[PDB]
């Protein structure tokens, strides 16, 4: 029984690390993919690679064994690392959204004041937010109940820390991404909308095709983000405030946790394995 | 465009008045130059890396 | 390795590369526009209109390619006039692969006029052939064209005097500025075989001190925004 | 007028003369020659630092320093042994198609869509490269230029005319006319006395520098000629064209000797060059690759793949130790 889940988790962890490493290598060895947007996508791939090599094998070990036989200090370190890397992945999604928003709505900034320094600053702020969410449980906001059961590696369920982490890691990022991509959708629609009959019909068909394309792309991005992380953070916000009468199945909790972890697998697919530049670069490599 | 016709015909007759050798002799001279300098052609014969200045100093 | 001359050479190379990176960053902040058109197609009028108050942001006259650097709304444009390059275009057009846009200027008033090379060749037809050639090069698949239709007033006077049927025998309609101008604009628009990849921004050149540069800026910013949207996958 | 009539007669006569001299093709003569075999060239150096499509390069006579001209308004002097940028000359016009490095190494040339040949004095009292001279008079884009000596330079333009300039005086010493298309290439003879120019009329022309008149005309190509290079002997040359072929012509035989073309190549040639012995003809193509042909056999001896964009320029050192290929992907590659 544990063999099946072990091999499934191993396949997931191998696919995630392979995809993220391939994206990082393609950006590193290709000068074509060395702009600010591709730098942000590559940093997202690096973060997901860290999530796949430092968090997803230990998470799989905890899942198959149904117990954390690694120690309390290792448990705390690996919770801090998991929080840091997942928050960094989510805020890389937000940084990509913000860079896209500035590119679409500010061409003057895109031409004049947009440099790889901007990508470096966005990545630094992303990792800074990850650290600001990851460090508090190591220096406070911890309850003795987490140490009550040595055979577990659950995150801190402090109400203050629950609100802090769940909001500054997913919910504030979720509203930020929703607002930025809604504004980007408005800008894209404005740009798309703005014999003679045949030319007008062709223009209308092109406009509807572009509207469908932008709706599909934004749906892919936001739906991947939501269906990956929203159930997990809904659970992580509701459960600490519902001590009783809200028992959660172990299977459902594991499925939701690994749905959250699958964002690291899907991010290279959404942001790298879909645009034409990466596909051309990979074809030239292979 | 008649003034340029005289220049063109003069150029053509000047080109036709040159001395030409057989293609066999030209090919033989080309072969002789290729084989005489084949020993001194680093691209033809890969030079050892000891004296190759783009691989090892 | 550790010799003084080698260290000095490496330091000089590093300083040179830093200056190269600075120059490349500075040159990436400028919008490169390829100015094209016929001889008497209003290209000089457009050039003068752009460099009215904002210009340049023993040498020898070059006469090969003109550079016009002007700044509008904090955007730097370099416009390349290659009208004096009397040679084969396909041997140097690939040098302009990567310009933000091609500003193609045609005179509306040259529909009646014909080229001095031969009577049976309209100037408007020559401009149309040049536009068709440049809009469909392999080097300009994704490059948008800002189309300027210069000399609107002279064209209006000419169509008041002479009919437009001489330039377009297939054309049929009332002779007025609006209809004839729209017909010429549509004829130039229909030359775009790359309808999906590129767009043509048509403007009728006016005497206002800043509306032509405003149209160029709007077209360039639209091109940049649409290219960014294509990068994101929303266009 | 009636002149054209005898003109074509002369043409026919010329052809007949060539048909009189064509007894055994170069393929038949070199049939018994042992094949060169597969040529293994691996990228030794990768010169990085250009930020736009490189259109020209030229090796130095010391076989160590070269010059590369790119559309980022940059004329970079490269120390290929150490990949160290000796100089980075800012061009007054970023539209540069050609560059030449003087045989003495004191000067370097460039030119392009600006119809000017800029001569920069590399070696000066302050160690700073300045525009020593700006040669003007060409009415078309400067497609090629080659330093005849330290003071004279031969340049070819897009108004269908070459010109020998005296750099000190600053005006055209002689003008070579006769081409009916834009000269796109120009090769200097080893003895400095003659030079061949390939133009857009699918013809090459051998000119005498001192006399200033067309010695010979070679009409074998089907499309415009982009590249030209003397055989090291000086009695032959090779021309690459957009006909997807190179052609080896002979000065003494006044006719085409060999045709280097394969069915797998449909792209034009941007640059051709010979090895030190002349046995290898290295041609850069539009298919992103360089092909090394056996000059005596017309067989592809190798492929110098490795450039992301079109290989625009190519050159073999004077000692033949290495071949450098530039490309539109903003890199040079020293191969050896
Ligand atoms: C009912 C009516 C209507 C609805 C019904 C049907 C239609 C819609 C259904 C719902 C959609 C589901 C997902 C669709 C995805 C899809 O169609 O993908 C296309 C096909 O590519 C491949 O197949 C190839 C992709 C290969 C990916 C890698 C595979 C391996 C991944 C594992 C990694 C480890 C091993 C390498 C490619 O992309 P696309 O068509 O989706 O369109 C765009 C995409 O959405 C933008 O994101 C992208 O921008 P980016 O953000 O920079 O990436 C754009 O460039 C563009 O590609
Ligand atoms: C396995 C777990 C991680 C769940 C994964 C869910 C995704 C596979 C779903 C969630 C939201 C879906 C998207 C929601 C809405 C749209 C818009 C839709 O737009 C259209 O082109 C339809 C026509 C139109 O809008 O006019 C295309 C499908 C798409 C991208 C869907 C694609 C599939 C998505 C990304
Ligand atoms: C985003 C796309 C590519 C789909 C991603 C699929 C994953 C979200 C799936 C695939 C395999 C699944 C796993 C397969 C088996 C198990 C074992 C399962 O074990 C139990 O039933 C534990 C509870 C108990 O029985 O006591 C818990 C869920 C889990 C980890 C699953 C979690 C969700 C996973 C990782
Ligand atoms: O699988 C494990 C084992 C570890 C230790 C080794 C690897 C992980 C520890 C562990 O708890 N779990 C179960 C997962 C719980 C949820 N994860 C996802 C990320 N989370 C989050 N991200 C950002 C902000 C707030 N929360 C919290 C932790």
């Amino acid at each position: 029984y544990q063999v099946i889940t072990s091999l499934l988790l191993g396949t997931l962890i191998f696919c995630a690390v392979l995809g993220n490493a391939c994206v990082v290598a393609a950006i590193a060895l290709e000068r074509s993919l060395q702009n600010v947007a591709n730098y942000l996508i590559g940093s997202l791939a690096v973060t997901d690679l860290m999530v796949s090599v430092l968090v997803l094998p230990m998470a799989a070990l905890y899942q198959v064994l149904n117990k954390w036989t690694l120690g309390q200090v290792t448990c705390d370190l690996f919770i801090a690392l998991d929080v840091l890397c997942c928050t960094s992945s989510i805020w890389h999604l937000c940084a990509i959204a913000l860079d896209r928003y500035w590119a679409i709505t500010d061409p003057i900034d895109y031409v004049n004041k947009r440099t790889p320094r901007r990508a470096a600053a966005l990545i630094s702020l992303t990792w800074l937010i990850g650290f600001l969410i990851s460090i508090p449980p190591m220096l406070g906001w911890r309850t003795p109940e987490d140490r009550s059961d040595p055979d577990a590696c659950t995150i801190s369920k402090d109400h203050g820390y629950t609100i802090y982490s769940t909001f500054g890691a997913f919910y504030i990022p979720l509203l930020l991404m929703l607002v930025l991509y809604g504004r980007i959708f408005r800008a894209a629609r404005f740009r798309i909308r703005k014999k003679n009959e045949r030319n007008a019909e062709a223009k209308r068909k092109m406009a509807l095709a572009r509207e469908r394309k932008t709706v599909k792309t934004l749906g892919i991005i936001m739906g991947t983000f939501i269906l990956c992380w929203l159930p997990f953070f809904i659970v992580a916000l509701v459960l600490p405030f519902c001590e009783s009468s809200c028992h959660m199945p172990t299977l459902l909790g594991a499925i939701i946790n690994w749905l959250g972890y699958s964002n690291s697998l899907l991010n290279p697919v959404i942001y790298a394995y879909f645009n034409k530049d990466f596909q051309n670069a990979f074809k030239k490599i292979i | 465009s008649i003034a340029q016709a005289r220049k063109l015909v003069e150029q053509l007759k000047m080109e036709a008045n040159i001395d030409r050798i057989k293609v066999s002799k030209a090919a033989a001279d080309l072969m002789a130059y290729c084989e005489a300098h084949a020993k001194e052609d680093p691209l033809l014969t890969p030079v050892p890396a000891s004296e190759n200045p783009f691989r090892e100093k | 390795t550790l010799s003084a001359e080698d260290k000095a050479a490496v330091e000089r190379s590093k300083m040179i590369d830093r200056n190269l990176r600075e120059d490349g960053e500075k040159a990436a902040r400028e919008v490169k526009l390829l100015l094209l058109g016929a001889g008497e197609s209003g290209k000089n009028t457009i050039v003068k209109q752009m460099k009215i108050i904002h210009e340049a942001g023993t040498r020898v006259k070059t006469t090969g390619i003109v550079e016009t650097h002007f700044t509008f709304k904090d955007l730097h444009f370099k416009m390349f006039d290659v009208g004096a390059q009397r040679s084969e275009r396909k041997k140097w057009i690939h040098c302009f692969e990567g310009v933000t846009a091609i500003i193609f200027c045609v005179a509306l008033s040259d529909y009646d006029l014909v080229l001095a090379e031969d009577e049976e060749m309209n100037r408007m037809h020559a401009s149309m052939k040049l536009f068709d050639s440049i809009c469909n090069n392999k080097w300009f698949t994704d490059t948008s064209i800002i189309l300027f239709l210069n000399k609107k007033d002279l064209f209006e006077e000419k169509i008041k005097k002479s009919p437009l049927t001489i330039c377009y025998p297939e054309y049929a309609g009332s002779n007025t500025y609006e209809e004839a101008a729209a017909y010429i604009q549509c004829q130039f628009e229909d030359l775009n075989k790359r309808k999906d990849t590129k767009e043509i921004y048509t403007h009728f050149t006016c005497s206002t001190d800043t509306k032509n540069v405003q149209f160029v800026f709007d077209a360039v910013t639209d091109v940049i925004i649409k290219n960014n949207l294509k990068d994101c996958g929303l266009f | 007028d009636q002149l054209r009539q005898e003109a074509e007669q002369l043409k026919n006569q010329i052809r007949d003369a060539r048909k009189a001299c064509a007894d055994a093709t170069l393929s038949q003569i070199t049939n018994n020659i042992d094949p060169v075999g597969r040529i293994q060239m691996r990228t030794r150096r990768t010169l990085r630092g250009h930020l736009a499509k490189i259109y020209a390069m030229h090796w130095g006579t010391d076989s160590r320093l070269l010059v590369s001209a790119s559309q980022d308004g940059k004329l970079i002097i490269w120390d290929s042994y150490t990949t160290n940028k000796v100089h980075a000359i800012p061009l007054r016009s970023s539209w540069v198609m050609t560059c030449a490095y003087a045989p003495s190494g004191n000067y370097v040339a460039c030119g392009g869509l600006d119809n000017i040949c800029s001569i920069y004095n590399l070696k000066t009292r302050e160690g700073n490269v300045r525009v020593s001279r700006e040669l003007a008079g060409h009415t078309g884009y400067l497609s090629c230029c080659r330093f005849l000596d330290d003071n004279q330079i031969v340049t070819s333009s897009g108004d269908t005319t070459c010109a020998l300039w005296d750099i000190e005086t600053g005006q055209q010493t002689t003008t070579f006319t006769g081409h009916t298309g834009d000269v796109m290439s120009l090769s200097l003879a080893p003895d400095t006395r003659l030079f061949v120019s390939g133009a857009c009329d699918a013809s090459a022309k051998l000119w005498d520098v001192r006399e200033g008149m067309c010695r010979q005309t070679f009409t074998g190509h089907e499309s415009d000629i982009n590249a030209i290079c003397f055989f090291p002997n000086g009695n032959a040359f090779a021309t690459g064209s957009d006909d997807a072929t190179c052609r080896l012509f002979d000065l003494r035989a006044d006719q085409e000797l060999m045709t280097y073309s394969h069915d797998n190549i449909i792209c034009g040639i941007t640059s051709v060059s010979f090895s030190k012995s002349g046995r290898l003809l290295l041609a850069g193509y539009d298919d992103f690759n360089c092909n090394v042909w056996d000059a005596l056999k017309a067989d592809r001896a190798g492929v110098l793949a490795g450039h992301d964009n079109r290989v625009s320029c190519l050159g073999v050192t004077d000692d033949g130790m290495a071949v450098a290929t530039g490309s539109w992907d903003s890199f040079l590659k020293i191969w050896n």
